[PDB]
RNA sequence: CGACUCUCGGCAACGGAUAUCUCGGCUCUCGCAUCGAUGAAGAACGUAGCGAAAUGCGAUACCUGGUGUGAAUUGCAGAA
RNA sequence: GCGACGGGGCAUUGUAAGUGGCAGAGUGGCCUUGCUGCCACGAUCCACUGAGAUCCAGUCCCCGCGUCGCACGGAUUCGU
RNA sequence: CACCAAGUGUUGGAUUGUUCACCCACCAAUAGGGAACGUGAGCUGGGUUUAGACCGUCGUGAGACAGGUUAGUUUUACCCU
RNA sequence: UACUAUCCAGCGAAACCACAGCCAAGGGAACGGGCUUGGCGGAAUCAGCGGGGAAAGAAGACCCUGUUGAGCUUGACUCUA
RNA sequence: ACUGGUACGGACAAGGGGAAUCCGACUGUUUAAUUAAAACAAAGCAUUGCGAUGGUCCUCGCGGAUGCUGACGCAAUGUG
RNA sequence: GGAGGGCGCGGCGGCCGAUGCAAAACCCGGGGCGCGAGCCCGGGCGGAGCGGCCGUCGGUGCAGAUCUUGGUGGUAGUAGCAAAUAUUCAAAUGAGAACUUUGAAGGCCGAAGAGGAGAAAGGUUCCAUGUGAACGGCACUUGCACAUGGGUAAGCCGAUCCUAAGGGAAGGGGUAACCCCGGCAGAUAGCGCGAUCACGCGCAUCCCCGAAAGGGAAUCGGGUUAAGAUUUCCCGAGCCGGGAUGUGGCGGUUGACGGCGACGUUAGGAAGUCCGGAGACGCCGGCGGGGGCCUCGGGAAGAGUUAUCUUUUCUGCUUAACGGCCUGCCAACCCUGGAAACGGUUCAGCCGGAGGUAGGGUCCAGUGGCCGGAAGAGCACACGUCGCGCGGUGUCCGGUGCGCCCCCGGCGGCCCAUGAAAAUCCGGAGGACCGAGUACCGUUCACGCCCGGUCGUACUCAUAACCGCAUCAGGUCUCCAAGGUGAACAGCCUCUGGCCAAUGGAACAAUGUAGGCAAGGGAAGUCGGCAAAACGGAUCCGUAACUUCGGGAAAAGGAUUGGCU
RNA sequence: AAAGAUGGUGAACUAUGCCUGAGCGGGGCGAAGCCAGAGGAAACUCUGGUGGAGGCUCGAAGCGAUACUGACGUGCAAAUCGUUCGUCUGACUUGGGUAUAGGGGCGAAAGACUAAUCGAACCAUCUAGUAGCUGGUUCCCUCCGAAGUUUCCCUCAGGAU
RNA sequence: UACAGGCGAGAGACCGAUAGCGAACAAGUACCGCGAGGGAAAGAUGAAAAGGACUUUGAAAAGAGAGUCAAAGAGUGCUUG
């Protein structure tokens, strides 16, 4: 198991969009679990890893 | 549609809320009177039929009763004595 | 609206909340012995609780 | 012809009966008088170092003064 | 000895994509103002095209094509 | 008309809940009886026969009716044979 | 044609059960799985099934009785707001 | 106007219709978990008493319904 | 059914025995006795008290009781775990993965959502972290589970404040009394205002609760964490109420002018008292205007198609509360003017004959504009890791209407129906009283200073946090409501938002259940056309005996319906 | 047992009323009124239109449930689900607040309903209520051993004798 | 003269964990119901925790050895079973 269910929201929260809308990159799982808060979520967005679809 | 389930699935109202004297939801709103203990009132609901188990939660069991007691064993209100002071006193006796 | 601020019933659900916590191991020692399997511990899927 | 169906024993598992226990109940008998607006009966919610409960207590909060006894409290920690 | 496809037969349906066309109701728009005017647009029709697509699964065949085909050892049981 | 004979057939509709009944029409023939008045964990639920209701009669009334009329829940097999 | 059933892996009850379970006829609480007499007499079984177990659910709702009720009616008895 | 399909609301969506008879006039209402009906309601029709310190009702008294109305009204246990 | 004679158990008075070197209890296809009730003894198990005999006494012996309570079978590893359109592949992790998690893919709800939130309700369920003993009727490393932590911050939102239907103290009176009507000599019993000065003046049907929906003192934006954010936080800007005041202005015509007036504006006395209006109003219909959403062109950026073709397709393009200046037509009002060949004009005949049409004004300020707010914000890009963040731009300008939603305006229909009240509250009338100049008066004005208490705020809101024992296909109040086809907020498909969990695999038999189709016949079936099935939308044509003349009527019955140009 | 009494408790379901809020897509049909023209000298009467009324009709949301006597009928569910279908601008739908409680309420009336409960709710008490009737009634052996008859009875399911 | 409460005592041919009170144990507790009200189940290792370190298998839970104990045929399912 991976949580990624806290980094599904919080990156909503933050694009305005649904959940269906983020994409999370599927080499860099652990990394994109590893971030945590909303903060770390930002960075990750910036970069492009999280992206939205 | 009709009984049981429909009697359920409604259930919108508030009739018995919590009761401030006796704790217990018994507190009929729209009537503003307990049906446990009176809440307006001017005497506690005490019935004379209503048997064992009932009357027993009436009689309480988070009660103080240990201080009203004391009172009652000494019977008088006095008593004087400050013994235990050095020079030895009268704090060992016999 | 609010969600019932009446203070009578929000203090009985602090209470009943705290209350329904489980029985801390190192008493089970320090009451010589019988099995303290609490019994006030409720959950809110089952049961209900009056005020 | 294993098997199956049945039965018993020996060892068990099941189960909590039985025996033996009982800081409890039960019933009888005896002594005693002694609640409150001077804030009760009853409730609520808190307070223990570590507590859910019971018990204790009330912001002076598992207790205080005073007094008796005369060294423990203990699950561990702790004050010396 | 055996197997999937393909090819050919057998079937089904009905003539594809692409390309060409004074085929085409018509209409625009530029002139070099057209007894073949050109460029598009245009449902649709026709040619190429009884075409294309599918066709063994419970159709048929092959000596085309490659492998499995472990000259099974993997798994197991049986005595008059 | 009588015999051996159940080997093999013995019907469709109209109407009525009616089997029965009574017609139409065929036909070699359209026999009669039984099986928990064969046949509801196979059905249907139309009759009978609940609770709603209308009418008539009887009854002071409530109600009743071998009088009529309508609408009204059909549960369970996986066990053993 | 779907979804089941079926078959699998996992998961997994209940109703119900005196003891059980092959027929025929006889007598018999006057309609037998068992008795009696004949016929019989597959181990171990699955998918089915609706004849039977007068299968199961429901101290028959009907019907009768009880010196048992209750709802109702009244020109009952007896009182009364 | 050309042209296609067995054909053209092509899917999806979306009243079967008529004639009589019995019955309730109607739309409306109800037996909630077997009965939506012809039953219940109903407009309309007929119909009540009390002129008031009285009618009809409650509450044992008071006060209260009707009646912030009061005979083209209000009520008749809401009649038929 | 009676009587008779016994047996066994528990306890008590007597009497005698037995024991950790192994009591009682319990087990025993082990022995023996008695007709039996029962007894005796051995072996095994066991570990602290017990039995026999003589008297005494009972809550004294069980197979049942549709028995009571506990345990356990067969049933049965059997019925089943089948509604909700649906999963699959690869990777990550882990001992282990159809189900977790991520991607890819397929789908589904189809904006009256399986949606984003609030009510009610529950109460921490929200989120992290730990994590599989029980529980998620499969599985499982996952969980709305269990353990461990954290989290809800308000002068402006609600409650509060306020009244309603209504409830209920107080009085009088019944009722012992509980309890019930409800006010009375609060009426020459005191509450309220001046009033600081002690005294005077004025008045009731009181006084509180009662909608966390009525009614209402006052906030917006951005950012943030686990989350709702006007609400937490923060910037910037307000707004209301209370208190203090100082500065400016207001007023010597003592309590402002100008304007034909309607009325205009930074002030422009005002005691008792009065009166009005505001709070303040039904429902339906059509119409007007607005906002947002929808449609669409140009234009500035990024994305896609991109064999092929298409200046094609998609997407960002935003501007607040609050304030300035300006602005609304209907309604209404002022002034001009004097109308017959009478006019404008409503869904009801209404403007004008107590002065219209027409000309010029005025008013209600919904709203838009431009400016302030306010880009310092936000959005889209490029570049940078110079990173918990760096530097730059661009972010604009039009159009269209029976569109959709909501609002707001003024009308119209309805009625034997004519559709609340209060807190809150200003106005006018009222003119007492107080008005001064080197100051006193305004202090409903602007600007400045301070302050604003109490309580709720997590989150779900349901095919899984609510109620039905329950992660139950049920039920449960409300707000937002894209695109097509089409009348459609119908169905169907899709956007946006949300799931992919409906135990999974295999065969896919009969038999079921659910869904279709059948030549020829056409209700002969059946108690009965029960439902399947057909008709169906619309345009045109055609339309009955009868009737309360309104209807039947969409009668019946026919024909028509495309693509495209 | 069915009940009966006494004292209490419920309008959170539902019944109805009051107060205050919400919600009802788009048609069919084509009312009063209004308007033009026409005929008529008049009194008056035609025709084409406008307009959008109704306890009106088709039909979504909502609300209801007619038939299959379907599915299910040890269920998803102590009343659900499918199809078919009634109603859908008013006697409409529905919430909150509020009123009425047990011989009582409420009822457009079914003896219906009043929290899975209604020909008199539920709860506790009186109550350990009563029942000629059904069920069960517990260790052994011995000896003796019946009767369903007479008489009376609101008695003929039972007593007395 | 009374005394089923309260407080503080003495006793019984009382009961022995399905018994005794509803409750020997956190009991009027948990829980049930909208409420009035209804209302459990649940005592025993051993003298002392001496509550099984350590080694090993297993993902873990557990197991197997061992340790401890008079006894694990006493391992918080705990006396007898």
């Amino acid at each position: 198991m991976v949580s990624l269910k806290l980094q599904k929201r919080l990156a909503s929260s933050v694009l305005k969009c649904g959940k269906g809308k983020v994409w999370l990159d599927p080499n860099e799982v652990n990394e994109i679990s590893m971030a945590n808060s909303r903060q770390n979520i930002r960075k990750l967005v910036k970069d492009g890893f999280i992206i939205r679809k | 549609m009709g009984k049981g389930t429909g009697s359920f699935g409604k259930r919108r109202n508030k009739t018995h809320t919590l009761c401030v004297r006796c704790g217990r939801r018994s507190f009929h709103l729209q009537k503003s009177t307990c049906s446990s203990c009176g809440y307006p009132a001017a005497r506690i609901r005490k019935y004379n039929w209503s048997v064992k188990a009932i009357r027993r939660k009436t009689t309480g069991t988070g009660r103080m009763r240990y201080m009203r007691h004391v009172p009652r064993r000494f019977k008088s209100n006095f008593r004087e004595g400050t013994e235990a002071t050095p020079r030895k006193r009268a704090a060992a006796a016999n | 609206m609010p969600s019932h601020k009446t203070f009578r019933i929000k203090q009985k659900l602090a209470k009943k909340q705290r209350q329904n916590r489980p029985i801390p191991y190192w008493i089970r020692m320090r009451t010589d012995n019988t099995i303290r399997y609490n019994a006030k511990r409720r959950h809110w899927r089952r049961t209900k609780l009056g005020f």
